[PDB]
């Protein structure tokens, strides 16, 4: 499934962003939205359409239907200044989840997660990333590995279920990468095998919503700050 | 193809699927939201409550055996826990307690020898359900009222909107259920316990739900009113449901 | 009516609570208030209106006739109400929509001949909509009982609720049950089970025969008043399920 | 191992209610509500919290064991809440004081062994204070169903009606009764009659069995909440009489 | 034997005055007396049901009354916009003539319904006129075809119930005009057969509201633009 953003979008403080997410039908799938500032965790902003998670402002609203679905940003501010991707998720299909190629905007004028393993690597080598999660029961939590390669957008890579039971890889990484958990460390792991030049990123670390049985919930709703992987 | 009667006791805890907002609010939902348009109301999914289920494997049987469930004891779990108003409750006025749960609630169990069979009827046939859950395909305005196109297995725990889905009285051949509904702001909330009741499930021919596969099928929705948090916010608060079903050997043919 | 010499019929019966356009089935327009009893003249759309079908049976032919035992009925999407995010005015700041809630009226009835009504106006002097079939030649004696107001459930989203009530006086092919709840805030209480049955049998043990092998259905199902942002308020309702047992009867 | 019935004998007794007792002079009553403390932050005072009440009856020594048969109960002094004269908040400018309402809990267990309880929290978080015996080591599954948290009701004032139930998984050897009514407003409804009896005995026609010669009686009955001149609410209960008739009952070993 | 309602041909009123105009008829009390607004080349607008019941978008000022042998539409605070021709019509289930028009009054101061088929054509000639309804379920609709000729008011030409099975006609086209229904395709037709110069008119697409069963109602609650038919 593939999803359009225009690449960016300026404003002037006070004045209203609008941020596009083309797709096929897209208003029959929930649509989520993240704000991305350089070197710091994504934060979800809208999920389900046009739901606010507690702490986003009422400035900040979603909408969907047809074959757009929309961020609307009023009374901008310089802290609006970040990255934005839509993002879909669907049960049923080789590529689950998908991100937006991502939106530029510029203004004119507790749980933790913490990723560890990142480095220098020689093309063909190995490396394991870890993910020590703090505050939460870890066996009831989908996580997943999102990477961003540099002057890339945001790349969906793996997931996995809270009893580690369900695994899901992009192509890109099939046969080399491996996603694994010990829920007793609250540890999420990606084994990076047979490691390509294309493999350069920030690999950030991405918690699901809270579910009784650790399901996949197609949300990103926590983020760690992200690990350095350069080959 | 039932014949002669040929003794099982199976327990279950049935968690509720109230929405969970997050690990510290497990039981409750997300806070509601109000005033959508019909138009435009897309539901977060945690803003949701589910009807619950589980499947329990019963003992390998083997003019063929089945498990024949003859009663049910169930009762709701934790009812006492709402005399808590010391914490996160909106004040009932200055220097008072906090506001007791209440309002519209549901009260629901099945026991059966297959998925219990559901129907489709929504408030809002435009309302965009969320990704996740599964709810009425296609609807139309005739999905406000009864539409025989959405016939739903309660087959997946956490995913079936109670708001969206009711038991099927045209179907359930094998499934006895029963459910309260109670709506309004201020309903109190009336809950029983007592070890001493049971329900018994055979029909007008003193037959029980017979086990498909020696698997019977537990259900419950226990929505218990809503909780007003300090800020005005609401949100559904659940309860878990037990059930004890006594089962007895029965010949089928073929 | 003599011996006794078995079939099951299942029907869905769709409210009519006036369907002021399609997106809005199952409720009414919104209520107006406030008009003299003297200049009244209410829109269809906001009157609620009795359902009712008539089954064809199997063609039977010392005649033999097809006799209702035993009814099953609930009503169907009682959940629909925990939807408090659409269309519902917040019970307060920051809160939730306003549940459905308010006067209520829950009926329905079997027989072999079309039920039998017996009519009662708040108002005699209310001018009722075309399309709508109401007592007629109403007098004061409309707003007690007039035994001029008779009439047969016989066409559905046509019979007012607010104008006709099941006729005690008859319905001897027809057995009838319904429930008013009236107020403001009347919680509403709907209870569903598959483990439930009537019996249609009277004293005499002969329940309703079906005359021109025909079973009549009938049914309201008001479930109270749904609040909008606005404050304007609707009736809502929900359709009825049945599963009507019947033998064959000699007669 | 139960045979054939042997003979009678009648065990009266009164459980005074646990409600706090925040003072002397507020016995039946409950420490004055706290409200809208964050889950995180929560540290009830022991006296703001009712507890199920307890107690085990010796029975005479007597293989034959005692098999509890009927029980007759009321809660006592329903009658008290006619007082609007006093420490209530008027109703309004020159009315009588509020009565007694809003959520209450009537429940009562005769068994031949402590009543068994199941652990459930409005909020898991919560700091239950020392001397009360709450769930141990609650996680967020212990605001559901979280099979941990079992207890036997064995201490009187002690157990937090707010963090326990009678379990439905076990209790082979009691009989319990328990009724919930929750809201702001919930009239308190009591009816009291010598004329009502409940019949203890199962399916197979066995009332509870005295193990150690012991019969065990509980009950909960918070009445509601007592609305001061000020606005503060305290809870108020009363104590429960049991008359429970018991036969000589043959068992082996 | 046909209903006959009189309207006085004009009414004059100055701006922020009362316009008042009337609808005479033999006990048109005992009956439910409807009122459209209608502007020149546009899609005339049902102002008044059932007497005095007021749809969602007409103004307070607009109000309607019924008694005895005169309906009246009572205009309040009239602005420039209400300059307009007005109608009320009756429905009589049991009549030969079941929809009638008024004769009309000129006053001096979603769903879609789009008709194509009009054009020029040889007196004695065919043409069928097509009606393609959008954004609602057809076979729940009663429809209806009135036409304005050249100086003369809105005449009630045809009816069709949802199903299609209910053909009303008036004597003017009996057996000359067929009226028909695809709901599969939400398409109203009339085929207009032996043209006559008195059939030179506007033909407008009227809609019905809603019904379970698609039953006719008596109401033209939506109007299409119109098609011209010169002959």
């Amino acid at each position: 499934y593939v999803l359009t953003q225009p690449p960016s979008v300026s404003v002037a403080p006070g004045k209203t962003a609008r941020i596009t997410c083309g797709g096929n039908n897209i208003g029959s799938r929930s649509v989520h939205w993240y704000q991305h500032k350089p070197g710091q965790a994504p934060v979800m902003i809208i999920s389900y359409d046009m739901n606010r998670p507690s702490g986003i402002p009422e400035r900040v609203s979603g909408s969907n239907y047809g074959n757009t679905a929309t961020l609307t940003i009023s009374r901008v501010e310089a802290g609006d200044e970040a990255d934005y991707y839509c993002q879909v998720w669907d049960s049923r299909s080789d590529h689950p989840y998908v991100f937006g190629t991502g939106t530029r905007v510029t203004v004119l004028g507790e749980v933790q997660l913490v990723e560890s393993g990142g480095g220098l690597v020689k093309p063909g080598g190995s490396l394991r990333l870890s993910c020590a999660a703090s505050g939460i029961t870890f066996q009831y939590y989908a996580m997943n590995w999102v990477r961003q390669a540099p002057g890339k957008g945001l790349e969906w890579v793996s997931s996995i279920g809270g009893r580690g039971d369900t695994t899901y890889y992009t192509d890109s990484v099939k046969g080399r990468f491996t996603i694994s958990r010990d829920n007793s460390k609250s540890t999420l792991y990606l084994q990076m095998n047979s490691l390509r030049a294309e493999d350069t990123a920030v690999y950030y670390c991405a918690k699901e919503p809270f579910d009784s049985s650790g399901d996949h919930r197609g949300v990103f709703d926590y983020w760690g700050q992200g690990t350095l992987v350069t080959v | 193809e039932v014949l002669e009667v040929k003794i099982t006791e199976v327990e279950c805890f049935l968690n509720p699927e109230m929405g969970d907002p997050d690990e510290n609010l497990r039981g409750f939902s997300l806070k509601l939201s109000a005033e959508n348009d019909f138009s435009s109301d897309s539901p977060e999914r945690k803003m949701l409550p589910c009807y619950s289920t589980a499947r329990i494997p019963l003992p390998n049987l083997n003019n063929l055996l089945m498990w024949e469930a003859v009663t049910v004891q169930t009762e709701v779990i934790g009812i006492t826990s709402m005399l808590n108003l010391h914490a996160g409750s909106q004040k009932v006025h200055e220097h008072g307690g906090g506001k007791p749960i209440q309002g519209s609630n549901f009260h629901f169990f099945a026991v059966g020898g297959d998925p219990l069979e559901m129907q489709g009827v929504l408030m809002n046939y435009r309302t965009k359900y969320p990704d996740g859950t599964i709810t009425p395909k296609n609807p139309t305005a005739q999905s406000q009222v009864m539409n025989t196109d959405h016939k739903a297995y309660l087959d997946k725990n956490n995913a079936y909107p109670v708001e969206c889905w009711v038991p099927d009285p045209s179907r359930n051949e094998n499934t006895r259920y029963f459910g309260t509904f109670t709506g309004g702001e201020n309903v109190p909330p009336v809950l029983h316990v007592t070890n001493t009741a049971t329900t018994v499930l055979l029909d007008e021919q003193g037959v029980g739900p017979l086990c498909k596969a020696d698997s019977l099928y537990v259900s419950a929705a226990d929505i218990c009113g809503l909780f007003t948090n300090s800020s005005g916010t609401q949100q559904w608060r659940g309860l878990a449901r037990y059930f004890k079903i006594r089962l007895r050997k029965r010949s089928v043919k073929n």
